[PDB]
């Protein structure tokens, strides 16, 4: 049996209700009367959780926010308000055979604009002292997580040489924190003087721009 | 030829756990599916074999012990259990071989102001044999002074009533248990699964 | 309070096997049958194997039929699982999954998968354990927006995933926001634990991060000071 949840990711204000779909290849709906499909909420950071079982029915500790409906190959869970603790990736699985399980839902917390708190950090001394120069630049509860970060090097536009690394949603703030990080050769750091790290987001009437020298 | 499960399950009236049912089968076929896929079922265990399996498989006999308990005490009708139901009303030996069924059965066997009709033994001299059935209503001498009979001070009534009223906690609430037992003797077996 | 620790996950080569075990508390383990659900990095969840209350039925995936194994010791409330003849797919997150029936193929009083573990992560490759390398992130001018400033830890070259970090040893929870690994173009992992803190405070509480990186026996504690 083959799970498919339609969306893969829903963006749904605080306050405002949500809605989940779940298509299966087979029929859930046994002799008994019952529709064997459940319903696991996975947070962040943390393993899945048993939510609904039995398509209609809370485990212990679940709102009354939460409910299920559904017979047969097409199934929905719905939510009245919809929380920030709300955030993680809602899961489909059926009990009628051996557990299958549908590519998970991302709940994202439509929240008001946040424009980002923009910091940037030079290498360690220490780090130099083995070869390697990082170059971090942080970018910290905004929202959305459209943001667009490059780097300036002795006003350069520097490209291939960053990684990036995102937050999950927060379960209060509904924001995302953002860590662009520059790696470097420490010879090829000291060519330089000014490294500059720019950002652009829609909260953001302008580019910020967070730059130092090397001394 | 389908075996009576219906007679027993669905039976109108059930058994206290002192005096337990018994219906002996043999000579029939049965789809054990019934069973282990009811979804009115609150515990279904099984023991020395596994129910999914019980559609393959051939006996000499098999036992049908339906009686009334508690909630709290289900979890007494197990091998190797200690507790008042274990001990002096029904006991499973170490190598039994069926499986255990409970439902809630709130609905039919509690009754405003109380159900007082469904009884279990609570004093006895000795713990109980495995499927021993034990009905007498002799005088439990709980003193160092013979009781002749006669209920009184350290002269205890053996039998005591359930209190089931409908407003209990689910733990507290009746619940109707089905004990399956499969016997394989070095006989014919006769009863089976299907094909 | 029903608790399943998961534990055996490891850095394994190719071909290889390793023994994932699990200790249940807090339920009569004798109760339930008992699962094992993986997932990969990023990907879905996918049922392994299931065992009843007393091994009697058993069931595997088609992916790992013949493969792994898996059993149960009722008296010392613990679940295992043999992994064998590994590949890089079976790279997971394993979680010990507890069931509601004794039997874990049969629909009879079925309430759901009650409770499950956080799991044991399995990495499959031939790349070696490295240690990691923790330096600061310093605050500094360059570091402060109004009141609120920034500090944090350069977690560098560390192969297995694993890898912890809390600030103060606990007592400094607001504000931290611990990255998400990033595979570096050599094989190896880094990441960044940043924390928000009034910029008073600086010159005044002293800012540590306990790095734990259990595959190499690698515990830091590093102060971070301001430049
Ligand atoms: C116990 O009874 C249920 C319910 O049976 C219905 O109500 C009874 C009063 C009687 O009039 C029956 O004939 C009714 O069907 C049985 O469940 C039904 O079983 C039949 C048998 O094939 C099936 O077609 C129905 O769909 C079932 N309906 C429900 C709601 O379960 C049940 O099988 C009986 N128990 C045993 C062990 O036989």
């Amino acid at each position: 049996i083959v799970m498919t949840q339609f969306p893969l990711s829903l963006p749904v204000t605080p306050g405002e209700p949500a809605s989940i779909s779940c298509r299966s290849s087979q029929s859930l709906l046994h002799s008994n009367g019952n529709n064997y499909l459940d319903w696991y909420l996975q947070k962040p950071g943390q393993s899945p959780q048993l939510l609904i079982y039995l398509n209609s029915n809370r485990a212990s500790g679940v709102p009354d926010r939460f409910s299920g409906s559904g017979s047969g190959t097409d199934f929905t869970l719905k939510i009245s308000r919809v929380e920030a603790e709300d955030v993680g990736v809602y899961y489909c699985m059926q009990a009628l055979q051996t557990p299958t399980f549908g590519q998970g839902t991302r709940l994202e917390i439509k929240r008001t604009v946040a424009a980002p708190s923009v910091f940037i950090f030079p290498p360690s001394d220490e780090q130099l002292k083995s070869g390697t120069a990082s170059v971090v630049c942080l970018l910290n509860n905004f929202y959305p997580r459209e943001a667009k970060v490059q780097w300036k090097v002795d006003n350069a536009l520097q490209s291939g040489n960053s990684q990036e690394s995102v937050t999950e949603q927060d379960s209060k703030d509904s924001t995302y924190s953002l860590s662009s990080t520059l790696t470097l050769s420490k010879a090829d750091y000291e060519k330089h003087k000014v490294y500059a790290c720019e950002v652009t987001h829609q909260g953001l009437s302008s580019p910020v721009t967070k730059s130092f020298n090397r001394g | 030829n389908l075996c009576p499960f219906g007679e027993v399950f669905n039976a109108t009236r059930f058994a206290s756990v002192y005096a337990w049912n018994r219906k002996r089968i043999s000579n029939c076929v049965a789809d054990y599916s019934v069973l282990y896929n009811s979804a009115s079922f609150s515990t279904f265990k099984c023991y020395g074999v596994s129910p999914t399996k019980l559609n393959d498989l051939c006996f000499t006999n098999v036992y049908a012990d339906s009686f009334v308990i508690r909630g709290d005490e289900v979890r007494q009708i197990a091998p190797g259990q200690t507790g008042k139901i274990a001990d002096y009303n029904y006991k499973l030996p170490d190598d039994f071989t069926g499986c255990v069924i409970a439902w809630n059965s709130n609905n039919l066997d509690s009754k405003v102001g109380g159900n007082y009709n469904y009884l279990y033994r609570l004093f006895r001299k000795s713990n109980l044999k495995p499927f021993e059935r034990d009905i007498s209503t002799e005088i439990y001498q709980a003193g160092s002074t013979p009781c002749n009979g006669v209920e009184g001070f350290n002269c205890y009534f053996p039998l005591q009533s359930y209190g089931f009223q409908p407003t209990n906690g689910v733990g507290y609430q009746p619940y109707r248990v089905v004990v399956l037992s499969f016997e394989l003797l070095h006989a014919p077996a006769t009863v089976c699964g299907p094909d | 309070e029903v608790q399943l620790v998961e534990s055996g996950g490891a850095l394994v080569q190719p071909g290889r096997s390793l023994r994932l075990s699990c200790a249940a508390s807090g339920f009569t383990f004798d109760d339930y049958a008992m699962h094992w659900v993986r997932q990969a990095p990023g990907k879905g969840l996918e049922w392994v194997s299931g065992i009843d209350w007393n091994s009697g039925s058993i069931g595997y995936a088609d992916s790992v039929k013949g493969r792994f194994t898996i059993s149960r010791d009722n008296a010392k409330n613990s679940l295992y699982l043999q992994v064998n003849s590994l590949r890089a797919e079976d790279t997971a997150l394993y979680y010990c999954v507890k069931d509601s029936r004794a039997h874990y193929d049969i629909l009879a009083t079925y309430v759901g998968f009650d409770y499950w573990g956080q799991g044991t992560l399995v990495t499959v490759s031939s790349a070696s354990t490295k240690g990691p390398s923790v330096f600061p992130l310093a605050p500094s001018s360059k570091s402060t927006s109004g009141g609120t400033a920034a500090l944090g830890c350069l977690v560098k070259d560390y192969f297995p995933e694993p890898v912890t970090v809390s600030w103060n040893s606990g007592a400094l929870t607001s504000g931290v926001h611990t990255f998400p690994a990033v595979l570096q173009s050599s094989g190896l992992y880094s990441l960044s634990s940043v924390v928000t803190v009034p910029s008073s405070s600086l010159g005044t509480q002293t800012y540590i991060c306990n790095v734990n990186h259990k595959p190499s026996n690698t515990k830091v504690d590093k102060r971070v000071e301001p430049k």
